[PDB]
């Protein structure tokens, strides 16, 4: 059928680094009002968050750029940026309203409801760290996404699910870089390394890899942010 | 510096850069 | 003024990593009319490259893959068809850069040195038509390939010091338009043994900013010649 070559083109995409394509293969997938699976919804993830991490890459650099030139100069680096956060925000906006109408509804197991909260956080994250009123509201609507989803998870999912874990990486990220609380932020990262080491078992063979990359990055993090 | 969750011979001609 | 600050933008989407911005703002440049500076030229070669290169590199990814699912028909039609549509983008991307090198690089290029520099992309947009042309169409653009780098080599041998990074760049990549594209690897072999042989000579005329750029291309010429021999 439609959806089963869309989703074999997304991959074909991927392997050539057209993210693009990608993203607009998921999306009509995505469309067609049928709950995704697990791989599905994996491709739609990464799709996704290529298309709009090359613009918070740019964003980052442009940025710097300008905030390190004072007096015109300036003034092309900030047109740069503006033309780059709008281009953002419409992917953000793209995402946001594919999980409102399509994803979040749909999502009949703990698992994909927490994916999918998880990932409004994040895009509602990313229109955060390049709003600036508008801002308060948008941080909000993250925090109240990762919240529901990190409520969902510690009733419903092994501490070593890969997706309660990266859950856990990001609410983690969003208090430190977005709330300006070090603190929570360290201790929910804390949390949720030492409540998977405490249950390795728990690990399957599918996910372990996953699982145990996510807690590195934790602990990483938890080093950044201490030491 | 800090993580978020991650996204995941031939003839050599003239390079890029 | 105007020129000066679609340049400065292509630096800024140069860093950003936006390549189609970068080749959008050096053509626009290029487009004014007046000869490019060397730092314009070589902004505007970078930009390309990456612009071309992406497609190229994305062609490789699904014909390896378009070979290797030959025993089921849908998969292999999938990859053929997607192959199809990057090959376009790759033509007309090739035929934007090689009709802004006729209209306005070329005939205008007042040294050797630019000449040289034109004539060479010439060859290589050409070779990049090749690598993807089939199969009495493939012959012209092969021809249009080789000829744009005989002219090249020619002036270059004339006109350019052996260890000018142009003229060893220029070796390199005809070397590969023999080795890839007329399989002609003794002939590939004997015209980078010569340019890396000839600047090995005169090692006297490298300069505090030529050098870097010389040694490099020297270093991948006889890697080329290493790969080829064995
Ligand atoms: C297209 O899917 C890619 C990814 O999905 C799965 O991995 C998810 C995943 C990863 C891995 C590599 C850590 C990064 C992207 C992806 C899809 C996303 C998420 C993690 C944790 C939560 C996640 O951030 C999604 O949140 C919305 C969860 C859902 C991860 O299990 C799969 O197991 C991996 O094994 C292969 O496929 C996965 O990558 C593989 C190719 C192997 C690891 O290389
Ligand atoms: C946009 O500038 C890029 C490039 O242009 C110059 O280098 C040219 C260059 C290179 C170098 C790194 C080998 C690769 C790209 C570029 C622009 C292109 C060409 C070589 C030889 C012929 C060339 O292929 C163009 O063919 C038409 C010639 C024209 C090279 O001299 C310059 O010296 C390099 O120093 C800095 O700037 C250069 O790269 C630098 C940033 C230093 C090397 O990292
Ligand atoms: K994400
Ligand atoms: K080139």
């Amino acid at each position: 059928m439609d959806k089963n070559e869309l989703v074999q083109k997304a991959k074909l995409a991927e392997q050539a680094e057209r993210y693009d394509d990608m993203a607009a293969c998921m999306k009509s997938v995505t469309e067609q009002g049928a709950e995704l699976s697990n791989e599905e919804r994996n491709l739609l993830s990464v799709a996704y968050k290529n298309v709009v991490g090359a613009r918070r890459s740019s964003w980052r650099v442009v940025s710097s750029i300008e905030q390190k030139t004072e007096e015109k100069k300036q003034q092309m680096a900030r047109e740069y940026r503006e033309k780059i956060e709008t281009e953002l925000r419409d992917i953000c906006n793209d995402v946001l309203s594919l999980l409102e109408k399509f994803l979040i509804p749909n999502a009949s197991q703990a698992e994909s409801k927490v994916f999918y909260l998880k990932m409004k956080g994040d895009y509602y994250r990313y229109l955060a760290e390049v709003a600036a009123g508008d801002k308060k509201g948008i941080v909000d609507q993250s925090q109240q996404a990762y919240q529901e989803a990190f409520e969902i998870s510690k009733k419903e999912m092994q501490p070593t699910h890969p997706i309660r874990l990266g859950l856990a990486l990001n609410f983690s990220v969003f208090y430190y870089e977005i709330l300006n609380s070090p603190e929570k932020a360290c201790s929910l990262a804390k949390t949720a390394f030492d409540e998977a080491i405490a249950e390795l078992d728990t690990l399957s063979e599918e996910s372990y890899k996953d699982s145990t990359l996510i807690m590195q990055l934790l602990r990483d993090n938890l080093t950044l942010w201490t030491s | 510096h800090r993580y978020s969750t991650p996204h995941a011979q031939r003839s050599t001609s003239t390079p890029n850069v």
